[PDB]
RNA sequence: CGCGGGGUGGAGCAGCCUGGUAGCUCGUCGGGCUCAUAACCCGAAGGUCGUCGGUUCAAAUCCGGCCCCCGCAACCA
RNA sequence: CUUUAAUGUUUGAUGUUCUAACGUUGACCCGUAAUCCGGGUUGCGGACAGUGUCUGGUGGGUAGUUUGACUGGGGCGGUC
RNA sequence: AAUUCCUUGUCGGGUAAGUUCCGACCUGCACGAAUGGCGUAAUGAUGGCCAGGCUGUCUCCACCCGAGACUCAGUGAAAU
RNA sequence: GCUCGCCGGAAGACCAAGGGUUCCUGUCCAACGUUAAUCGGGGCAGGGUGAGUCGACCCCUAAGGCGAGGCCGAAAGGCGUAGUCGAUGGGAAACAGGUUAAUAUUCCUGUACUUGGUGUUACUGCGAAGGGGGGACGGAGAAGGCUAUGUUGGCCGGGCGACGGUUGUCCCGGUUUAAGCGUGUAGGCUGGUUUUCCAGGCAAAUCCGGAAAAUCAAGGCUGAGGCGUGAUGACGAGGCACUACGGUGCUGAAGCAACAAAUGCCCUGCUUCCAGGAAAAGCCUCUAAGCAUCAGGUAACAUCAAAUCGUACCCCAAACCGACACAGGUGGUCAGGUAGAGAAUACCAAGGCGCUUGAGAGAACUCGGGUGAAGGAACUAGGCAAAAUGGUGCCGUAACUUCGGGAGAAGGCACGCUGAUAUGUAGGUGAGGUCCCUCGCGGAUGGAGCUGAAAUCAGUCGAAGAUACCAGCUGGCUGCAACUGUUUAUUAAAAACACAGCACUGUGCAAACACGAAAGUGGACGUAUACGGUGUGACGCCUGCCCGGUGCCGGAAGGUUAAU
RNA sequence: AGGACCGAACCGACUAAUGUCGAAAAAUUAGCGGAUGACUUGUGGCUGGGGGUGAAAGGCCAAUCAAACCGGGAGAUAGCU
RNA sequence: GCUUGAGUCUCGUAGAGGGGGGUAGAAUUCCAGGUGUAGCGGUGAAAUGCGUAGAGAUCUGGAGGAAUACCGGUGGCGAAGGCGGCCCCCUGGACGAAGACUGACGCUCAGGUGCGAAAGCGUGGGGAGCAAACAGGAUUAGAUACCCUGGUAGUCCACGCC
């Protein structure tokens, strides 16, 4: 769980790492590995068009399995590793049929289980089902947005969506974010929470905890300049504007949803 | 202090060589005005 | 030096703007109440409208000189 | 003239439903060893969304510009 | 006070003498609670102040060692 | 040539880059060189760069570029799939000695190695743009086993030495040896083998994976160095012999032991922690479409091929970049003796240089420095500059505190040399001898030789024992900022910025926002414990009142309201 | 273990002196800060002019930057010298 | 050694004793829709607030959180604080019955350790109602009180602290 370091020295007097002894402490599972690239924050055109982001630190990409196509064959849970590109963890799990995969390790499992996907599984955390069979009331993650799409919802550490109503055709998801929002009956999703709970507990301590991470410095907007941005300028720190983002678009209040093909979905806003 | 040309041929005949101005239509339009004006060294080669 | 505003019963403030009749509250006085006070109730007195002069049928009011007060300004070498 | 009622008729503002336009950065197959794309099945939305034209609004994000003169230097005050 | 114009405010400490410094009283021209407030161990090629130590910084400079300066030969400019 | 001085983790020796004959020989001095010049990186003429094993080209890819079709765009053009290019990455193979005026792991001598074709003999199933294994990988820390290398000793050769001594524990020089092959060790990794079955590996599979069993307990992979061999070979100090007197020819002894020990190697290991650490091919292996008296593959042998390009010289600088023969800048490797923790530093070894104007004088004055009576900041904007502190072991050390510190706080004591404990201790290394054995690079036991702190006592020398170079000034109060870090390249390094943390708010994923006329991307192959914007800025106690003005959000009944 | 300490190579550039028609179109010398990390460096690509980039100074973009360089509008225009 | 102290074993009884995981009912607030209409709410009187944008009343449905009417009683349990809808699981203590057994193991207990209402604090969630602080309206000589309409922290849960 979590753990304080010592005072022992300026930068080590304020982390807070949080440790998991049931982590496979070995190598990573060599068969689902492929080069994950940095962009640094540029797209096509080379311009950075999202900024606060590049440097860090190379990291490796992990086929991880959303969709679990697979169906009514056993597995066993064979070791939980640390994803470094999630912020929950990833089970390394085995079918009974000898295909290795990776799956969003959830709450409640442990090095040595078993679970299984389709409508024959029972309730259980860790087993696939469509949520035309699944109790409304329970608690999943991992909920498909169209039929066999494979998985989008609620995926990181903690996050857990709950079914409030079955109205036939149309299930309703009570997202996380307090959102109100209905979803075709035939998507899948998987039973329990997102592991590494305490993700959220932990503190960063230093500055470059940050930077390796993937970040880069943030400037404030009153420390710029009138032709860098809206704000700046003066000669002592004069503000006296509606904050705005570096494009004029007024902040800090101002709805920006504008989907409008979408808005049949959402029943309730977030309050 | 560091002066500012550091000779690496190759980075000079990528970015200002003949094939990199033969590949686009503005290094043709410039190929071009090289002809126009009767100069001998056309591009940068050995 | 310049610009705007103000000075009204004992006090703090309206009314000047667009001239003829000055109001609100506290305070004060006499009475009532309560054994006595405050509070509450009834009734009333109290104002040279900073000062002087002019314009006008009529000046707190329109304007000017002067006196006191408040704010702004008194900067660039 | 007012208030009004049955019918016929005319279009308009909303509501529900369907599938052919269209969307599909869902699943699958072929072209094809190719996660681009096109076509073909199927499922889901659905005459919306999105786009062109006209138009109201917001708008220093962006651009072109204005911001007087006399003045015992200029500014301020004042004048024209 | 990185804020106090009036001001070198007044009082006490430090010096023989303190417009700076340190501790307070509140008369805050015109502090103030994320354009964050009051404190804070450590840290700082940081601002201000005091003491020890140490010396040419100074009282007042004095001598010596080398590179130029001066002379001789060769070469040979510049601003204006 | 005889002396002197200078650098010596460089001012030495080699590469990449980048230049482009500047390298070498002869000859020449007008012009270039900041002076003269028979001199030179300057003119003129000639010579020199020799490769299957070095690098490049080649095979294979990353960032990214081009991009058939395709999507999109007034046009130009943009993006992008299959493919195709692109190293600073990975993939086959050589070392020693000698030789030139200049080049040599390329030439010669000696000894080896690698990738393929053709043919032969004996066996045998081979075969992809397809699957799998492998290739294939992080930071940091410590230990063990060695090597380059250095010292001492033994041995060999020479000398016994121009002022006193030196046949002896004396002095000087030399004591070098690879690639490859065999052995397969210190150490590290891991349970092998066999039978059977399967919705797993776009299809298949005897290969990988998974699931049941039997048998036996080891087998196997990897691996520097050592020992043999390579080698009765080469080299080798010094003599012997000819001088165009620069050097060439000839001959040639010792060639081992011990100790210390790398930042190099085993190690592209092992442990631990976290920010969680390429891709593809070569290679190995299994099959489909097919082909089977074939073709191909395994092994041995013989022969042939291994093409093209660069190779000179400078390469921490007079040859590169700075207009200059410019006190600047330039990545990588090798890297010794004594003192020392050390690649600091001091003086030297190897090697290479004295910086291409000097000769005299010793004025004021200027710069780089040495010393200074007495006082010691009185200087001055100000302790700016100098001065002084300065190492090791040990003694000891406050307020305050986030209980880590503060702190190496401050302030103190001993430091040389000789003998003794001890003809050099503790310790390290470790042969011979004895013994056993699953017999070899083995293990116990054994202990000579070698090497070597530091502690204590006693004695003695100078004024001074960390004697030089080298090498902290410290304490008190207090403002701002938490701290590391970053920035005005070339007048501002700070109290400015960033920072982790916190708060607010937008976004339900074809997400918000941004680049782009559009497509397409980033955001993210992540999805509310996520991402974008803003403000403040560790941490402790907190963070009060106002919705009038502006902005924003919510609701839309009424008035008004463009086009149509 | 440490954005840990003292301190070379390396990087950076706080103080003074010298230099300023310098040796140098920001250097040298005597002292300095960092020095296992937000470090530094080589090779090779990508982003570009009302844009790029920026731990944000209106700094940097070939010694030039509150809008680069080159050619063309263009012999711009000038009540000014 | 003995046994009348104390302790233990065999069988049962009653209970809001403590802890963890679920479920159920009424009511409240809000959200959405239909019917429907000028008041609703509140008090000592009234006002702020809500309402023709259509409230309150009423019906249907949904989302949620907290406390558990009647049983309920100077009844019960535990050392105390303190604890009550119900259910499963883990489990402590107390009492009774007829006997056996160990054989004084006992009592108290500074220091010390542990538990310890509420309020309050820190990290992270949830947030119906109630409600410090606070604004507004009244009472009043004044009301930064008593009252009313709103209303944050908190009140609830998990892990620590006080």
């Amino acid at each position: 769980a979590v753990v304080k370091c010592k005072p022992t020295s300026p930068g080590r007097r304020h982390v807070v790492k949080v440790v998991n002894p049931e982590l496979h402490k070995g190598k990573p599972f060599a068969p689902l590995l492929e080069k994950n690239s940095k962009s640094g924050g540029r797209n096509n055109n080379g311009r950075i068009t999202t900024r606060h982001i590049g440097g860090g630190h190379k990291q490796a990409y992990r086929i991880v399995d959303f969709k679990r196509n697979k169906d009514g064959i056993p597995a066993v849970v064979e070791r939980l590793e640390y994803d470094p590109n999630r912020s929950a963890n990833i089970a390394l799990v085995l079918y009974k049929d000898g295909e290795r995969r990776y799956i969003l390790a959830p709450k409640g499992l442990k090095a040595g289980d078993q679970i299984q996907s389709g409508v024959d599984a029972a309730i259980k955390p860790g087993n696939t089902l469509p949520m035309r069979n699944i109790p409304v009331g329970s608690t999943v993650h991992n909920v498909e947005m169209k039929p066999g799409k494979g998985g989008q919802l609620a995926r990181s550490a903690g996050t857990y969506v709950q079914i409030v109503a079955r109205d036939g055709a149309y299930v309703t998801l009570r997202l996380r974010s307090g959102e109100m929002r209905k979803v075709e009956a035939d998507c899948r999703a998987t039973l329990g929470e997102v592991g590494n709970a305490e993700h959220m507990l932990r503190v960063l301590g230093k500055a470059g905890a940050a930077r390796w991470r993937g970040v880069r410095p943030t400037v404030r907007g009153t420390a710029m300049n009138p032709v860098d941005h809206p704000h700046g300028g003066g000669e002592g720190r004069n503000f006296g504007k509606h904050p705005v983002t570096p494009w004029g678009v007024q902040t800090k209040g101002k709805k920006t949803r504008s989907n409008k093909r979408t808005d049949k979905f959402i029943v309730r806003r977030r309050s | 202090m560091k002066r500012t040309f550091q000779p690496s041929v190759l980075k000079r005949n990528r970015s200002h060589g003949f094939r990199a101005r033969m590949a686009t239509k503005n290094g043709r339009q410039v190929l071009a005005r090289r002809r126009a004006k009767g100069r001998a060294r056309l591009t940068v080669s050995k």
